[PDB]
This record gives C-alpha cells, structure tokens and sequence, in this order.
C-alpha cells in the first residue's frame, strides 16, 4: 500500500487506449498503470497551483502523511471507435463521501479540472470506492495527439516537463484530504513499458 | 509577457526561434533523487 494515507488507499489508478475493432473485440493499451523515497515539496512548488487550495496550502494544512509525488513514464506506443479512459480504485476502513478533483497544470496554471463524487461499496470489513472509466477530457485526448505528432522523443519529454497533474481526494463533508498526489511524467523508452516510481512530498 | 497556451507550448518546442512561454528550471538540474530520472 504505497499510495495509502491513515485513512484512504489508491490500489489501482491507469489511463488507457481502448479501440473497438468489432463488438466483440477489444484492444485496450495502458498509457500509465499504478496496481518510499522523500521528495522535497518546496522543488516542485512551481510546477503546481498556488495560493488558497494550491498545492503549498494543501501541504501545509496536511496531514503530512496524505502527501505523494508519482513519476510516470507513460507509454505512448499505440495507434471513430477509440474510448481514452481513467480508471482507479480505493479502499478505507471507513464509509466516507469522497470527492475527487483532479487538475491539469501546465506551467503551474490550472487548464482544466474534472470533479467526481464517489460512495462507499462495503467489501470484507474495509469500504471499497471505483472510479470505472472516467471519460479522458478532450484536453488530455488533445495533448496526447499533439505530443505523438512532434518529430522527435526528446521534444515530447521537454513538453512534459511543463505539464502537470494534481488530483486532490477529499472527504466531501469534512474537506479532510485523504490523498494528494502529484504527478509529473516522461516518456517510456523502455521494453517494458510504462514505468512509475512513488515518493512521498516532505517540507523539507 | 509569455503565453501559456497549448498551441504556445507545443511551438515553443517545435519552433524555438518563436518560442514565448515561462522559462524555467530543468528538472534534470533540481534537488531531486537519482532514482528519479532512472526508470524501474
Ligand atoms: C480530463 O478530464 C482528464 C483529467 C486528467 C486525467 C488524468 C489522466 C492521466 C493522464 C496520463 C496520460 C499520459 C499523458 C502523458
């Protein structure tokens, strides 16, 4: 449980490709997949939102154990019946309301935010929440375009090195956060594929 | 000023002569562990 405050544990989180080839074949690539070192939150401060509810005042308010950086190397290797999605999944030992907001930065501006609201399935003692194939926004679908039509490997990671994601996960009726996580990204070149380490954000 | 726009920022890396976005630190040359630019 790397992903896992005291109370809230992200167990699955991908974004991914599917294309209908016919109705009853499906081919379906991961572009990212998730299913602990320190990083030092004041170096990517920058890269983030700002001022009330921006990344630096979520931090501060804490808890301090809610707070994780996730590095991908995304695999962009992929080609009317394409459906780009998000899926993840969550386990609490608590029946909560949770809200998830999650925003695209791009020089540390906020682009777009997409919110979610999520009930509680109780599952063996714990309480299960999914999030089963939220629509990629156009933005995202966009952006994915673009960075596989640059010339050039090495132009696609000095885009990404502007672009950012923050998804804030918080108890709807407390606005306690349960989870922040800050997602920073390259370009696999590896065999294997899509790569990811997880660390957790530190004041110092 | 710079702009902050998809357009900008894809030709601030296809175009560089044009290119008019924030200038800013490469990640590579932050206080950041090793692990994070060598990929599991
Ligand atoms: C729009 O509504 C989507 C909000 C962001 C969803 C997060 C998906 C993570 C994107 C990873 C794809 C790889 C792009 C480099």
């Amino acid at each position: 449980r790397s992903v896992a405050s005291s109370k809230l544990w992200m167990l699955e989180f991908s974004a991914f490709l599917e294309q209908q080839q016919d109705p009853d074949t499906y081919n379906k690539h991961l572009f990212v997949h998730i299913g602990l070192e320190a990083v030092d939150i004041r170096q990517i401060y920058d890269k983030f939102p700002e001022k009330k509810g921006g990344l630096k005042d979520l931090f501060e308010r804490g808890p301090s154990n809610a707070f994780f950086l996730v590095k991908f190397w995304a695999d962009l290797n992929t080609n009317g019946s394409s459906f780009y999605g998000v899926s993840s999944q969550y386990e609490s030992p608590e029946n909560m309301i949770i809200t998830c907001s999650t925003k695209v930065c791009s020089f540390g501006k906020q682009v777009v935010e997409k919110v979610e609201t999520e009930y509680a399935r109780y599952e063996n003692g714990h309480y299960s929440y999914r999030i089963h194939r939220s629509p990629l926004c156009e933005y995202m679908i966009n952006f994915i375009h673009k960075l596989k039509h640059l010339p050039e490997k090495y132009m696609m990671n000095s885009v990404l090195e502007n672009f950012t994601i923050l998804q804030v996960v918080t108890n709807r009726d407390t606005q306690e956060t349960l989870l922040c996580i800050a997602y920073v990204f390259e370009v696999s070149a590896s065999e294997h594929g899509a790569q990811h380490h997880i660390y957790r954000l530190v004041k110092e | 000023d710079s702009e902050t726009d998809l357009e900008a920022l894809f030709n601030a890396v296809m175009n560089p002569k044009t290119a008019n976005v924030p200038q800013t630190v490469p990640m590579r040359l932050r206080k950041l562990p090793d692990s994070f630019f060598k990929p599991p």
